[PDB]
């Protein structure tokens, strides 16, 4: 990681600003009395400045994570009790088990999944709700735009005697495997709400959805979507900031 | 109340934050939990595509943290001037430090102008 340093506010140096990110910065900070961005790659600017080259803690402290009737573990841990373990390799990918919002929807999968039933996981990252979905003895089809994730999800399966299926793709790959029984989905409040419609048609009837990654203010922009889209509201369940909201067609 | 140990301004792209630096040490230092603003700011920035968010977290004494995102920059709002600012000057109202709706178009274009737009 590189760092190219700037004297003044970010205010002060608001006009040079694009230009930063022109050359590739993923983020700007402001410090004692300079701005900090950060490169992947040094490459020269004509601002003037000075070039150098310059998680752990959470990772070596990190526990258990309970979310009844599951525990999420990491492949170093182990577990007494009487809750399913859910294996999985912390990584960059998102479904380290920890979060409000993926913590929800494991809830929700066992107060929700039939065994049989044929699943979505729409954005399914490390993979962990698709291998909840197979613990509960669901039909699991785990879906991310990023392909990426795939072998860390793949990884994470054999790690739990799973085996659902893994795509790249969205809602559109997906729909030569449905229709679905139940749609799970941790996203963002603006994404359900565009998908409602199509969400509907992924499910079969007197299918659902559960929803969540919903900031619990945005929560108006979803419940309008679904209900628009000709869903009726089952149930909410909320953590911290964050919301879930189920759905049936 | 909740003593405030740190302000942090930061200007990250939209969705797409990581705990990675500048994030990684800036909210590090203080102890603050780098994932759940990772994962909360991304939520919060999701819909405004690509656009770059100045953001402003503020650390407290018992490791929580709070933020607010920004506008965000006039000079991204830049990126030929037309009538821009009858919009703008409306945006920059969270942004700008002069206290009236009406009194920001007037400094807006004027900076415009140097970037160079015409
Ligand atoms: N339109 C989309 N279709 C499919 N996947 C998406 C889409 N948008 C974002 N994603 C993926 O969804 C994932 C979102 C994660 N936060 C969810 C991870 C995991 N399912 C969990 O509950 O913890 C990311 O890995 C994205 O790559």
């Amino acid at each position: 990681m590189w760092v190219y340093r700037l004297k003044g506010t970010l205010e002060a140096l608001d006009p040079i600003l694009p230009g930063l990110f022109d050359g590739g910065a993923r983020g700007l900070w402001e410090r004692e009395g300079e701005v900090w961005a950060f490169f992947p790659a040094p490459v020269d600017l004509p601002y003037e400045g000075v070039w150098e080259e310059v998680l752990e803690a959470w990772r070596r402290d990190l526990k258990p994570a309970l979310a009844p009737p599951f525990v999420v573990l990491a492949p170093w841990h182990t577990w007494e009790g009487a809750e399913i373990p859910l294996v999985i390799e912390p990584g960059m990918a998102f479904g380290t088990g920890h979060h409000e919002t993926t913590r929800l929807a494991l809830k929700a999968l066992a107060r929700h999944l039939r065994p049989g039933d044929k699943v979505l996981d729409l954005g399914t990252g490390s993979g962990v709700l698709a291998i909840a979905a197979e613990k509960l003895g669901g039909k699991a089809l785990g879906v991310d735009i990023d392909p990426m994730v795939l072998p860390q999800a793949e990884a994470n399966a054999k790690r739990n005697g799973v085996r659902p299926r893994f795509l790249e793709g969205s809602l559109e790959a997906a729909l030569p495997f449905g229709p679905f029984d139940l749609l799970v989905a941790n996203l963002y409040a603006e994404l359900h709400a565009a998908l409602a419609p199509r969400y509907r048609e992924a499910l079969v009837p007197g299918g659902r959805a559960l929803l969540t990654g919903i900031l619990k203010d945005r929560a108006p922009l979803v419940r309008e979507a679904m209900a628009g889209a000709g869903f009726r509201p089952l149930e909410e369940a909320a953590e911290g900031e964050w919301v879930l909201l189920a759905y049936g067609r | 109340m909740k003593k405030v140990v740190a302000v942090v301004k930061l200007q990250l792209p939209a969705g797409k934050a990581t705990p990675a630096p500048p994030v990684g040490p800036a909210l590090g230092q203080h102890g603050a939990n780098i994932m759940e603003f990772v994962a909360a700011f991304n939520a919060a920035t999701a819909n405004m595509g690509d656009a770059i968010v100045p953001v402003e977290i503020t650390i407290y004494a018992d490791r929580s943290f709070t933020f607010v995102t920004k506008t965000p920059p006039a000079s991204y709002l830049i990126r030929i001037t037309w009538e821009q600012v009858l919009e703008i000057a409306k945006q920059k109202m969270p942004d700008l430090n002069t206290t009236d709706l009406e009194a920001a178009a007037r400094m807006i274009a004027g900076s415009a102008r140097s970037m160079g737009v015409e």
